[PDB]
RNA sequence: CGCCUCCUAAAAGGUAACGGAGGCGCCCAAAGGUCCCCUCAGGCGGGACGGAAAUCCGCCGGAGAGCGCAAGGGUAGAAGG
RNA sequence: AAAUGUAACA
RNA sequence: CGCGGGGUGGAGCAGCCUGGUAGCUCGUCGGGCUCAUAACCCGAAGGUCGUCGGUUCAAAUCCGGCCCCCGCAACCA
């Protein structure tokens, strides 16, 4: 993942969903990596296997819809307060019998 | 049209020099610059910190007013330096000037309203009839209308919480939520008994009568009296009951006594047989008794207000609505508008702005 | 805090804590992880205390992944009743944790930060833990 | 407090506790017999009143519908219409 | 068979 | 903790048990009578049926869980 995402500069986190990608390729032809330019990602943008520039002779073996990288908001103490005073509704029990 | 707006920046700035007293604060500023000037003044720095923080407390007055008489005067010479040379950039560059000092003077006008703890909470207006009766209940309804049209012409929300209409004609009392921005600052200088001298319509032969009604104004608090019970301050004793039970009661420590340490409140329970039924119950009773003290505090502060809250009576007042010679006088600052049925429309800005000194 | 939003059954037998984890034994998201060394019921209280400890160490930044979740209702009878008269009331919920499970997992954070945060989080838990970082063994899973 | 379904019950059967959950004390003259014929729910598109859902058209569809009522088992190569 | 009208009459 | 009864406009109650339809009184609002107010007369408005879920084609109503309210019981040592 080449580049520093601009979301990272804004305080975000680069979540590396895939650190490798599945591929059909010749053994004589195995690349060492595949670069991906993530510097354009904000919070919260995402890259997909379709966005992969592939080198010659290598051929994507997952769905291009597969998400590979995303930039997510950070962990923040200013939120703790609301989460502590957040009240939870007690769990509902799924009805059985003449109650469905 | 632009030198009319310098004409006004010199108007709000002069009686701004009146309550601030440039004459009485250019004085005090100098022997604090003198005390703090000799090298022994960081000897008990408590003495020092109050004065160096005072010094800009007075240099946000003295020297800020010192950039208003020089600043405006270098504005009015640069805008004549743009008319007679046809230089329109000397007049955009002496207007970017009038937008900067229109804020240092706006900032110095928040010594009127930025001094009152919470002068921003959505306040409540508590209007009451008074001396006279029917006439004053009429005047009471007139005076709610007056503050309602006021609050609309000022961006507030006209939110009526509680009424009670009078039985002959009018209102005995009303409470409005003035839901708006900085609302308490404006309407706290409206607290008082409004006398209405007037000419009366309910008296048969048409006699001239006086009738009073009040306006009391307060802000909004947390209004939450649900203090949590924390085990750091409860001491719970356990011992035997005092009546029937048998080899039980004798031979079992079923009775509990919970005593809140800082308050001194004690409480027992012996009703049941388990000390945990009793520890349960005494926790309830102990909750409720500190819910009753924290109640007694709040009511105590309320009665302190009530007994310090005028009387809506003769010689207890702040205004004339002598509508038989068309005046409305605020005996407190005190101004004299002659356009009476324009005050009832909501021109209260007049009195308010001059009453915040 | 964490609990199922709804369920087919309110109460659940206690079961048992035999063996190593069924799954979730490898780092799957973040850069480092906190792995359980001994079995326990981890309450939702303990999970939340660990989480808050970690965000409160990161202060701002990073990303925490909680990979266990308390769906098992914990039950207890009212104080000083006798045995019998039905099963106790649901008082809280727990996540069943067995040796080898990656409970928490952090990313977007330096190595000393991750080490320290996961340590402090480990002190909030009723079991011995171990700090791990992502490996090729993890990647190969 | 008797009866039915599921779990606890440790892969035959059976198996307890004031263990965890629900039902029954009816009903149907067709909701029964036998011949013959037919196939669902749902999703997507189209379509006067007309809607999330009335009926209609088309395409996608092994059963997730239905089987009077709890649950389980079974079931369109019918037990369903 | 049916209530009431305060508070500043030269 | 137990048993069983309730929560429905601004207020107090009816409606449930044998499900589809929420009513009465006071109040509130507009109009009249009066010099004016009350009283009276004419017309009008007004309810997430405590919440979550859901029985059924369909719930204020039927059946569970929680939440406040009321009554009773809590004994033998
Ligand atoms: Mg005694
Ligand atoms: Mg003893
Ligand atoms: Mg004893
Ligand atoms: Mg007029
Ligand atoms: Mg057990
Ligand atoms: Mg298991
Ligand atoms: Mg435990
Ligand atoms: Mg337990
Ligand atoms: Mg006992
Ligand atoms: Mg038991
Ligand atoms: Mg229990
Ligand atoms: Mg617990
Ligand atoms: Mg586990
Ligand atoms: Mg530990
Ligand atoms: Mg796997
Ligand atoms: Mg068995
Ligand atoms: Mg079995
Ligand atoms: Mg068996
Ligand atoms: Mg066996
Ligand atoms: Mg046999
Ligand atoms: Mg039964
Ligand atoms: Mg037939
Ligand atoms: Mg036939
Ligand atoms: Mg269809
Ligand atoms: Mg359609
Ligand atoms: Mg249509
Ligand atoms: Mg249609
Ligand atoms: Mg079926
Ligand atoms: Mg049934
Ligand atoms: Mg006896």
């Amino acid at each position: 993942f080449v580049g520093t995402p601009a979301g990272v500069r804004a305080g975000g986190v680069l979540q590396e969903i895939h650190r490798d990608i599945l591929v059909k390729v010749s053994p004589r032809n195995i690349p060492e990596f595949i670069e991906v330019d993530v510097s354009g990602l904000e919070i919260g943008d995402s890259l997909h296997a379709s966005d992969l520039k592939l080198p010659p002779g290598v051929e994507l073996a997952v769905s291009p819809e597969e998400t590979i990288a995303a930039v997510v908001p950070p962990e923040d103490v200013e939120k703790l307060a609301e989460e502590a005073a957040a009240e939870v509704a007690e769990p509902e029990v799924i009805k059985k019998g003449k109650e469905e | 049209p632009v030198n009319n707006r310098i004409q006004d920046l010199t108007e709000r700035s002069d009686v701004l020099r009146g309550y601030l007293d440039y004459d009485a604060k250019k004085e005090r500023l100098e022997e604090v610059n003198a005390e703090l000037e000799q090298p022994d003044v960081w000897n008990e720095p408590e003495r020092a910190q109050a004065l160096g923080k005072e010094r800009s407390s007075l240099e946000a007055v003295v020297d800020t007013l010192d950039q208003m008489k020089q600043g405006l005067e270098d504005v009015s010479g640069l805008l004549e330096l743009a008319v007679e040379a046809d230089d329109e950039e000397t007049f955009n560059e002496a207007v970017a000037e009038l937008d900067a000092l229109e804020e240092k003077l706006a900032q110095l006008e928040f010594r009127r309203m930025f001094s009152g703890e919470y002068d921003s909470a959505d306040c409540y207006l508590d209007i009451q009839a008074g001396s006279g009766g029917t006439e004053a209940q009429d005047w009471a309804s007139m005076l709610e209308r007056m503050y309602l049209r006021w609050a609309e012409s000022r961006g507030f929300k006209t939110e009526i919480i509680e009424e009670s209409e009078g039985e002959v004609a009018g209102i005995k009392s009303v409470t409005i939520k003035i839901s708006g921005d900085y609302a308490y600052g404006w309407l706290r200088t409206e607290t008082g008994v409004h006398r209405l001298v007037r000419k009366s319509p309910f008296d048969s032969g048409g006699r001239r009568h006086t009738s009073f009604s009040s306006a009391f104004v307060y802000p909004e608090v947390d209004d939450d009296i649900d203090i949590e019970i924390n085990p750091a301050d409860l001491r719970i004793d356990v011992y035997r009951t005092s009546g029937a039970g048998g080899q039980h009661v004798n031979r079992t420590e079923s009775a509990v006594r919970i005593t809140h340490i800082p308050t001194g409140i004690v409480t027992q329970c012996q009703n049941d047989r388990s000390q945990h039924k009793n520890k349960d119950q005494a926790m309830k009773q102990m909750k409720a008794k500190l819910y009753e003290l924290e109640m007694q505090k709040k009511n105590a502060e309320k009665q302190a207000m009530e007994d310090n809250k005028s009387d809506i009576g003769w010689g207890s007042q702040i205004r004339s609505y002598v509508l038989d010679d068309s005046r409305i006088k605020d005996l407190r600052t005190g101004v004299e508008t002659r356009n009476t049925q324009a005050v009832l429309d909501g021109s209260l800005d007049q009195f308010i702005e001059a009453s915040l000194k | 805090m964490l609990m199922p939003r709804r369920m087919k059954y309110r109460k659940q037998q206690r079961g048992r804590l035999k063996g190593a984890t069924k799954g979730g034994d490898y780092v799957a998201f973040g850069d480092y992880g906190l792995v359980a060394l001994e079995p326990a019921w981890i309450t939702a209280q303990q999970i939340e205390a660990a989480r808050v400890a970690m965000v409160r160490h990161f202060r701002r930044g990073g990303k925490i992944f909680i990979r266990i979740f308390p769906d098992k209702p914990y039950t207890k009878k009212p104080l000083e009743v006798r045995m019998g008269k039905g099963k106790g009331n649901v008082e809280g919920y727990v996540a069943v944790v067995k040796p080898g499970r990656v409970m928490f997992e952090v990313a977007g954070v330096t190595e000393e930060q991750a080490m320290e945060a996961l340590r402090i989080a480990g002190h909030k838990l009723p079991i011995k833990t171990k700090i791990v970082r992502r490996d090729a063994y993890d990647e190969a899973q």
